[PDB]
């Protein structure tokens, strides 16, 4: 069914060959897509009515046979369904008879895998290490000098970061960028991550650092994109949140898809502007956008401005209840993903909005998830946002697996997910599984130990990873000494 | 080589066969306005209805954003005009032809826009 | 050892990607399958040898046509030895093939398309159906020879799902998996092709008894001449790989069977196929009384002599480097000595093995050569004793390790 | 021309390409339009040499079209051979020849004499020929610096060396001093013409930069400069000397005398006092840096900043902090640059932004960093273009990192290592010295990557020709290069398959023993060629060596044709010779037995060509002729075999096989007539 | 000589014959010797303007392929001093634009892309059939430029001896006019999706595989109409490590990229009537080491 478009494009070509602006032709092709061909008040077209009508008859007969065969397909698919019902009845009785007669219709089974442990070896003089490890040796040597001297020294994170860039290992330097950023958003030690996770205030503060972290990270990637397109973005490194926003719209979303709610300011999608304002975290730019778009929003503009001023990131509970009552009954779905997500988050209800963000923007997926995640796991009148976060996390990791967003073969993505979700132990054991990453995980875990973190397993001849009751189940306790 | 014109039947046959080669036949010994009606016919067949006299198929098309153009020869034209400037009429012809050119191009951009709506 | 085969399969598959540490395990597992097929080969070969030794005193026969040609057939099957062991080794290889096959039936559940040349279908439909047709030439005919007879093109998706099913059934019949063959035919609607499959299978009936009841109705007795026709079609060429291979096979046509078989197993397989055919047709014409023109074949084809020596002489003389390198492989040498009973060659070759040492002859290799000698002795066959004791002492060196 | 026009189309116009010998093919204009004058068109060789043969020539009325092709040339050419050859002549001994692979593989074989022969010869040549280049001097510089950091000199090989760390440091420093002594020779020779007792304090500065107290004193005395001479000994006196100078100059500060005293002697005083930067009462910064080398800087640092007998590394550490930012403050020392870069200016410290602008870094300073700490990124050691204009001759530096592997250091990324291996072998293939590019390549461990590369070299370099120079080339390839002629026969064989020299394709196909394909091609062509031209010798040897049973094993259908025709020719020659002498029946019987047999297999001859069947026909007619001759002469004119008997003809066996082939009615007439009277008697005496 | 300016012209493996193709509707050939040269031929046939040819490897001999506007690819093999028209394919809707031979290690197969939005890959037995590997919807719009897999490049083969032969997986790259670049691997008998690349918001014009001899890594120079030249590099595609770097910000529509026969440097045709000669310097950066004014 390649029809319709191929007809309408050349129809517009011919109509423009006779005159009149594109608005009337757009309306005409709209009506062409509307109902069948030929007007009840009759066309009413332009020159070449003869070719018009020849192709119109051809498409009309196309449409007639389409209607007929589609009705027949309706009945035939119902018969398909009933036929397959009977067919599976037959296949089930087939399976029953096979099992009763020692026959089979096919079966499969195997066994799983258990921990296997491997290591490396050293060498003196002509040694088994690398230039990488030698550069690291300089850093930890100078670091340990101040450690033993009792002096205060910069973070090992940075130390090994500037250790990194000189090899032109820019991805690892970036990995240190994430690590150091998450250190810089501060993390109160509790002498083991179990204490931090058990402390309800610490998890709230960690959520605060995580949201600040992801906002700044998106802003950084926005900066990287803008500078990479600096010619397209039309700046010389010129600062300014507003012109940055406008240039970034010029690049990513100059034109929206057909089917949007609310018009565009000078050609920028309003909801896109608002969303990018939240994602970069520029509250002043968000206020500028909402002040410019106050007319499209009405009192909802004032509501959003009050929400912005509310660092609780939510309005009064009574207002929330009334608005969620309105949304559940009337507003619900629409043709604006941004509007739907905004209503869902303000009501703190509904987890339907997922959209399409795989393999380079799953971080925006994560921002979506966390923003809807509420501060309590206890099921309120919106239980879809009141959930055991650790179970949620673990099913995202293992149960959701690693291939849906294709992190079953990407190191940084899934790892960083585990880290930001605070699974430092299994994340480090993860890094251990790639040969070139062990020293790196060593530096990272040493930084964690500096921050007074990490889990421990009892024993000296015990293996690396263990699980111990008393700590919530599923969090492997890594034998640090192992 | 002996200074001789060409017969009409040959003209028509070899016109339906091959054009731009005959164009630089004109270039060989100064058949300027001759090349000029060639160009006229080129753009006209581009508009449609006349490709046959070139042994081509082009009644006007609506599927290709871009096709082959002998604009090399067109700038060769303007070059030869610069060479033998004494024919203000011919260069005015060139200008009107360039007007037809950019009419072609505005139609071209409209068509490209319409495709990019797809 | 098959259970252990499975054990190593499970290990190797449970290996994560990016680890060739168990590539060695998989390679040893491979050598394990090679020694397994060596077990099959020797066991069957010498059980046939035992049956021959039991039945030595009544070989070969003579008769004249008096009843249905299946009498000719089963006489021919019973009378000769050479073709008998050829049949057994073929059964070996194709038992290997069918074990590899298994449930390809249930697996094709997900290869299926049942619309004949659907692309050409829909495009000629739209040419007849629209304001605008197509500038593209296509057949007006669904004939299996519609294009090439008409020289008309066909669509790529059509022809390539074709090639895909050609892999399926091509493999199925290189294995001879005939039930699955008619299965696939009646999946994809090539009942014509399934019909084409039947041109060689002979004819019979024995309803000389009881009521009018089916004893056999199978086919058209025009088959000798029909294979001759296929013979000349091969001389005509212009085929796809699959049809070329299958019918050059049904003819035993060496040159047009060259393209597809390149493996050691495939080339020895083809040796046996060709020689079994040429023989079997020779005593067809011998048993069915005639010496006049009823079929045509080239003189050299008619007068080429056949022996088990020619098998391995062909195999060796293969100027194809795949077969050449496969020839020096140990398992191949072992099993072909199994066929040849070349005891002097085997003992010398064992001598160079032990000269290389025992690192090339792992503990299980030594045990396998040990069972080798064991069944030699239980057959009252004796190999060279110093070589035997060298192998065994190295093996016991392993065993004590 | 015209370029104004714009649009979505066009482009789909000019491109460019590369050709072998590192040349480039291009409609683009040449590179010699800035190298010579009165240029031409379609110039397709570097310099001159493009011949006036048919090319892209068009007139100028709408602009014509051309293509130039050029092989880029760099630098000057007088005797550039030895500068490359000698490092390679030494690397010969520094290398190894492992025979793994279808040709030998070369593994490294360096030690301590590796740089001892390189660098020493660098000087040796630098003296034997006074025509060396400043870049040659740069590479000798790098040679000496690497030797100093690891190599062992003769002044401590004629003297027992001692393992105490302090002994090592001072020995590394005294070697450094002897080095500077060698280096500053030409500097002294240059500024000595410049200066005089008028410039005597500038000479003082130079002499202090050298630590050349000896000849400084000699000059001062030949000039009668007693006070200055006495000052000279005090330059490296006891620390009390510097206590003296500190208090004395504090006094002069309180005395304001500087305003009345030239800062010239004052900078002498700073040099003596170890004060690099002076802060006057006016806070006048009297700095010591002038005309120097960074070499001279760190030498001063050694002799004067700390104990002159101290180590290498800490003095380097202070120097690096001195020309780097100290506490966010201004650098105060010299920032190292490669030679062609201090040709474009140099720094004495201060203003780190003017260091940030470009200011690469001297490779010599990077070597000290790798010699000081073993955890150095070594990445600062690379690109010998730092002290040279261009990185054209990586000889020295390459030899250096091999010596480093001998020293158990340079644990660097092998990808970069082999990449530069390729870069230097690329220099080699540029200069067109092939054997050399090869073995230089041969020291790397990626096996059939190496094999593919060397195939590239073989293809580019081996073209089938007859010349004593080429013969000497394979002489070199075999004697120490020891390179299996398998590959050379492969290359010259495909060369011959390109050009069509029948003798050469046949010879090298035999020599490389491509049994199957050589079989097939000879059958295609050579058999008919030799039989019709009667040149049995060559393909006689050919088929003789092919008949070896192993050859029969690796070729299909050898038995069908090759040994068959070998049999033909062998019978022909032996029957010819048996008549060249008096015949003996003990070979005549063999003649009959083998002839009447091979009659049975003449039938199986299969010709897939018109010329093949034509040679088959020629064979048939000749065999008929010789068979008639021998059947006539088997009853010799004086030793008849049978009295008068007309025996029964074996045509009863011959006919069923001879009737299987067609025959040309030209001589088929006489043959067929003889066959007629044969069948007449056969049928009158039939069954 | 040629009536129209030359797009492409290629010498042999041996430097002794030159093929020269223009859109001047025919392609002319010189023998090459002593600096002298005789136009040995001018092959006609191409009923569309000609852009590109394709020489094959020397162990096969002497083989040329060519594309034209007429959707015809003509296939030329040299005999006795005579190159001649040996196979020719059409069936295409838009002008066949990109043809490129595969490494002889993979064999005698040419890659044949056109702006059709889809691409075929054609094998010649050298005496026999022309095996067709046609991939539809290869582009949502059309194919601009394509590159093969060069057969052998470092990264895991140091431990693989020269005596044996490694597995030859087929892969390649290309970029089209749907504003996208894509990467392909061959398996199951067909090709599937290694990679999708969307960084040039405009059409890509030409693509350059760094001949990564000495490189474990995978290196791309992608030039588009948008003036952005991306060095795309991945040390490992399985860990998904492709990253963009700027090589140069030319302000012209950036046109052509071709590596040296010596596999050392890159020639880039710019919208300046110039071909910039870039070399990745020994250190870490891409330096335009020279230029040729076209």
């Amino acid at each position: 069914r390649t029809s319709q478009e191929s007809a309408n494009v050349k129809a517009s070509v011919l109509l423009g060959s006779r005159g009149l602006d594109i608005s009337h032709i757009s309306q005409r092709l709209e009506s062409l897509s509307a109902a069948t061909t030929f007007e009840p008040l009759e066309p009413v077209k332009d020159t070449d009515i003869q070719g018009f009508l020849k192709n119109e008859k051809d498409n009309a007969l196309l449409s007639a046979i389409e209607e007929s065969r589609k009705r027949t397909f309706v009945m035939a698919e119902e018969y398909h369904r009933e036929s397959m019902l009977v067919e599976w009845e037959q296949v089930k009785q087939r399976v029953l008879h096979t099992l009763l007669a020692s026959g089979e219709d096919a079966l499969d089974f195997t066994q799983e895998s258990e921990t296997s442990y491997i290591s490396e070896s050293g060498a003196p003089g002509r040694s088994s290490l690398d230039n990488v490890e030698m550069a690291y040796a300089r850093q930890m040597y100078m670091y340990n000098e101040k450690v033993v001297s009792g002096h205060l020294q910069p973070s090992l994170v940075d130390l090994c970061t500037e250790a990194a860039e000189r090899l032109d290992d820019k991805n690892v330097s970036d990995l240190w960028v994430m690590v150091k950023q998450m250190t810089d958003v501060p993390l109160i030690p509790a002498s083991d991550t179990l204490k931090s996770r058990c402390s309800g205030q610490m998890q709230m503060a960690f959520v605060r650092q995580a949201l600040n972290y992801l906002e700044q990270s998106y802003k950084n990637y926005t900066l990287i994109s803008v500078f990479a397109n600096l010619q397209q973005a039309q700046l010389g490194g010129v600062p300014g949140t507003y012109n940055l926003v406008r240039s970034f719209l010029n690049i990513r979303l100059p034109t929206p898809i057909p089917g949007l709610q609310d018009g565009e300011i000078e050609g920028y999608p309003v909801w896109a502007l608002i969303y990018y304002c939240m994602r970069c975290g520029d509250l002043m730019a968000a206020q500028q956008v909402v002040n410019r778009a106050q007319h499209q929003l009405g009192d909802f503009k004032n509501c959003f401005q009050e929400y912005i001023h509310n660092k609780d990131r939510r309005l009064s509970p009574t207002t929330e209840n009334k608005l969620r009552l309105h949304y559940r009954r009337a507003v619900r779905a629409s043709t604006d993903p941004y509007k739907r997500a905004v209503y869902c988050i303000i009501g703190r209800c509904d987890v339907s909005d997922n959209h399409s963000e795989v393999a380079d923007k799953t971080e925006d997926y994560l921002w979506l998830k966390l923003s809807q995640v509420c501060f309590e796991d206890e099921a309120n009148s919106s239980p879809q946002d009141r959930l055991t976060l650790p179970q949620f996390q673990k099913q995202l990791f293992e149960d959701y697996g690693e291939s849906h967003f294709a992190v079953n073969q990407q190191p940084y993505l899934y790892f960083q997910v585990l880290f930001l979700t605070a699974q430092f132990e299994a994340a480090i054991a993860f890094l251990f599984r790639l040969e070139r990453t062990r020293c790196h995980a060593v530096h990272v875990a040493l930084a964690l130990f500096e921050l007074k973190l990490l889990l421990k397993s009892t024993g000296q001849s015990a293996q690396l990873l263990s699980q111990e009751p008393g700590e919530p189940q599923g969090v492997r306790r890594l034998n640090f000494i192992r | 080589s002996h200074g001789v014109p060409l017969p009409n039947w040959l003209i028509n046959r070899y016109k339906a066969m091959d054009a731009a080669e005959l164009l630089r036949l004109y270039l060989k010994y100064d058949l300027l306005e001759e090349a000029a009606e060639l160009v006229l016919e080129y753009v006209d067949a581009l508009l449609g209805k006349g490709h046959q006299y070139f042994g081509i198929q082009a009644p006007l098309s609506a599927t290709s954003q871009l096709v082959w153009f002998p604009y090399s020869a067109i700038d060769h034209l303007r070059l030869a005009l610069g060479e033998n400037e004494n024919n203000q009429h011919n260069q005015a012809i060139l200008g009107k032809l360039q007007r037809k050119m950019d009419e072609y191009f505005q139609k071209l951009k409209k068509a490209t826009d319409d495709y990019k709506k797809i | 050892c098959n259970t252990q085969i499975t054990l190593l399969k499970k290990i190797v598959k449970r290996v994560t990607p990016g680890q060739q540490k168990f590539s060695k395990t998989a390679s040893i597992l491979w050598l394990l399958q090679q020694e397994m097929v060596t077990w099959r080969l020797i066991a069957a070969l010498y059980r046939d040898r035992i049956q021959s030794a039991l039945e030595e005193e009544n070989m070969f026969e003579i008769a004249a046509p008096n009843a249905s040609e299946k009498t000719i057939v089963d006489k021919l099957f019973q009378r000769d030895t050479l073709v008998r062991q050829s049949q057994l080794v073929v059964d070996w290889l194709e038992s290997i093939a069918k074990d590899e096959v298994g449930d390809f039936s249930d697996n094709i559940e997900y290869y299926a398309k049942s619309v004949y040349w659907e692309n050409t279908l829909h495009t000629l439909k739209q040419r007849s159906m629209l304001s605008l047709g197509s500038s593209r030439p296509l057949v007006s005919e669904l004939d299996p020879d519609a294009p090439i007879r008409q020289k008309l093109p066909l669509d790529d998706l059509d022809r390539e799902d074709d090639i895909r099913l050609l892999k399926y059934l091509f493999t199925l019949i290189r294995a001879g998996m005939t039930d699955e063959a008619q299965r696939l035919c009646k999946r994809c609607g090539q009942a014509w092709r399934a019909a084409t499959l039947e041109g060689w299978k002979l004819y019979h009936d024995a309803n000389i008894n009881g009521g009018t009841e089916l004893q056999a109705v199978e086919g058209n007795p025009y088959r000798c001449v029909w294979k001759t026709c296929c013979w000349r079609m091969a001389e005509d060429e212009q085929f796809n790989k699959y049809e070329r291979a299958i019918y050059a096979t049904l003819s035993g046509n060496l040159k047009q069977l060259l393209p597809v078989c390149e493996s050691w197993e495939d080339t020895v397989w083809a040796h046996f196929k060709v020689m079994v055919d040429s023989l079997v047709e020779q005593e067809i014409r011998a048993s069915i009384i005639s010496f006049n023109e009823a079929n045509e074949l080239p003189r050299e084809y008619l007068e080429a002599n056949w022996t088990l020596d020619s098998v391995f002489e062909e195999l060796q003389a293969t100027d194809k480097k795949r077969v050449l390198e496969e020839n020096r492989e140990h398992y191949h040498i072992i099993q072909k000595f199994v066929i040849l009973a070349d005891v002097d060659g085997l003992m010398d070759e064992f001598s160079e093995w032990l000269s290389n040492g025992k690192n090339l002859l792992l503990g299980h290799l030594l045990r396998f050569m040990t069972h080798l000698l064991l069944f030699f002795r239980t057959l009252g066959l004796q190999a060279k004793e110093e070589v035997s004791v060298e192998v065994l002492k190295t093996y016991i060196q392993r065993l004590i390790n | 021309t015209l370029m104004i026009d714009m649009g979505l189309f066009m482009g789909r116009s000019f491109r460019v390409g590369w050709g072998p010998n590192w040349t480039l093919v291009h409609n683009g204009d040449k590179l010699s339009e800035r190298l010579n004058a009165e240029e031409d068109r379609d110039m397709d060789t570097i310099d001159y040499g493009f011949l006036p043969k048919p090319t892209s020539a068009k007139s100028l009325t709408e602009s014509p079209f051309k293509v130039h092709v050029e092989k880029l040339s760099l630098e000057q050419k007088t005797k550039d051979l030895q500068s490359y050859l000698l490092p390679l002549e030494i690397e010969l001994k520094n290398s190894t020849v492992d025979k793994s692979g279808p040709c030998p593989h070369f593994r490294p074989n360096p030690g301590v004499t590796a740089i001892h022969d390189y660098a020493g010869w660098v000087r040796n040549f630098s003296s034997e020929a006074a025509e060396v280049e400043a870049v040659v001097k740069q590479w000798g510089l790098t040679w000496t610096l690497c030797e100093s950091l690891w190599g062992q000199l003769k002044e401590l090989e004629a003297s027992l060396d001692e393992p105490n760390e302090y002994v090592k440091n001072l020995e590394r420093r005294k070697a450094f001093s002897h080095w500077l002594a060698q280096t500053a020779q030409e500097r002294i020779e240059e500024e000595v013409s410049l200066y005089g007792p008028e410039r005597h304090i500038e000479a003082v500065f130079s002499y202090l930069t050298g630590g050349r107290i000896s000849d400084a004193c000699r000059l001062a005395q030949k000039s009668g400069d007693h006070r200055l001479s006495l000052l000279l000994s005090q330059m490296v006196g006891s620390q009390e000397v510097r206590d003296l100078i500190t208090l004395q100059l504090v006094d002069w500060n309180k005395l304001q005398v500087d305003h009345y005293i030239q800062e010239e002697r004052l900078r002498v005083f700073c040099l003596l006092s170890g004060t690099p930067v002076w802060r006057s009462s006016d806070n006048r910064s009297i700095n010591v840096c002038s005309q120097l080398d960074w070499k001279r800087t760190l030498g001063i640092h050694l002799w004067y900043m700390l104990p002159p007998t101290a180590t290498v590394a800490q003095a380097l550490h202070m120097y690096e902090q001195a020309f780097q930012e100290q506490e966010g403050g201004e650098p105060y020392a010299c920032y190292p640059l490669p030679p062609y870069l201090e040709d474009c200016g140099f720094s004495f410290g201060d203003d780190p932004s003017a260091k940030f602008i470009s200011l690469q870094r001297d490779v010599c300073v990077h070597l000290l960093k790798l010699y000081s700490e073993r955890q150095y990124d070594l990445c600062q050691l690379l690109d010998p273009s730092s002290a040279t204009p261009d990185p054209l001759d990586y000889r020295l530096s390459w030899h250096m990192w091999m010596v480093l592997q001998a020293l158990n250091y340079t644990h660097l990324s092998g990808h970069r290592q082999g990449m530069l291996h390729a870069s230097y072998a690329a220099q080699l293939e540029n200069v067109g010295l092939w054997e050399w590019a090869i073995f230089v390549l041969l020291h790397i461990q990626d096996p059939h990557v190496r094999e593919a590369a060397v195939r590239e070299l073989l293809n580019r370099h081996c073209v089938v020709h007859d010349s004593p120079e080429s013969l000497a080339k394979e002489n070199f390839l075999i004697q120490r290069l020891c390179l299996p002629a398998q590959w050379i026969h492969k290359a010259k064989a495909v060369r011959s398959r390109r050009d069509g020299d029948k003798h050469k394709e046949a010879l090298y196909l035999l020599k490389s023993h491509q049994w199957n394909q050589c079989h097939k091609l000879v059958t295609r062509h050579l058999a008919a060629d030799a039989v019709i031209n009667e040149n049995y010798r060559y393909l006689r040897g050919f088929l003789g060596e092919l008949a070896r049973p192993e050859h029969c094993k690796h070729i299909q259908d050898w038995e069908t044709a090759g040994k068959v025709y070998l049999d033909y020719i062998s019978v022909i020659e032996m029957l010819n010779q048996i008549r060249q002498d008096e015949c003996s029946g003990g070979e005549l019987e063999k003649l009959h037995t083998k002839v009447m047999s091979l009659c049975k297999w003449v039938e199986l001859i299969q010709c897939y060509s018109a010329k093949g069947r034509l040679a088959q026909s020629e064979m048939a007619k000749r065999v008929a002729n010789i068979l008639r001759v021998v059947l006539s002469l088997q009853q010799p004119p004086e030793s008849m075999s049978d009295s008068s008997s007309e025996p029964r003809v074996p045509l009863r066996l011959l006919a069923p096989h001879i009737g299987r082939l067609p025959m040309p009615e030209d001589y088929a007439l006489e043959e067929l007539r003889g066959l007629t009277q044969s069948y007449l008697r056969e049928l009158i005496c039939g069954s | 000589s040629h009536e129209d300016m030359i797009h492409d012209a290629q010498m042999d493996y041996y430097g002794i014959r030159l093929a020269t193709c223009s859109s001047d509707r025919s392609v002319k050939i010189f023998d090459v010797k002593n600096g002298g040269q005789i136009l040995i031929a001018d092959l006609r046939g191409h009923d569309g303007p000609v852009w590109q040819v394709a020489w094959a490897h020397p162990m096969y001999g002497n083989i040329l392929a060519s594309c034209s506007y007429d959707r015809k690819v003509i296939i030329w093999k040299e005999e006795n001093g005579t190159w001649e028209k040996t196979y020719e394919y059409t069936g295409h809707d838009s002008s066949v634009n990109s043809v490129c031979w595969a490494p002889h290690d993979f064999g005698l197969v040419l890659a044949c892309g056109s702006s059709d939005g889809a691409i075929s890959i054609l094998t010649f037995t050298g005496d026999g059939p022309w095996e067709v590997k046609k991939i539809s919807n290869a582009h949502t719009i059309g194919c601009n430029a394509v590159s093969w897999a060069p057969s052998v490049i470092p990264g895991s083969l140091v431990d693989q001896p020269s005596s044996q032969k490694p597995n030859y997986i087929k892969r390649f790259v290309s970029g089209g006019c749907d504003n996208l670049v894509k990467i392909w691997r061959e398996e199951d008998g067909q090709w599937k999706e290694d990679q999708k690349l969307e960084a040039h918001s405009d059409w890509v014009r030409d693509v350059a595989w760094a001949p990564s001899i000495g490189l474990p890594t995978s290196t791309i120079a992608s030039c588009s109409q948008d003036g952005r030249v991306y060095i795309w590099t991945s040390d490992d595609a399985a860990t998904n490590c492709w990253t963009p770097k700027l090589l140069h910000k030319f302000n012209d529509v950036v046109w052509h990229v071709s590596w040296s026969i010596t596999a050392n440097i890159l020639a880039v045709s710019g919208g300046d009537n110039k071909v910039t000669l870039w070399k990745e310097s020994v250190d870490g950066q891409w330096a335009c080491i020279s230029d040729v004014n076209k």
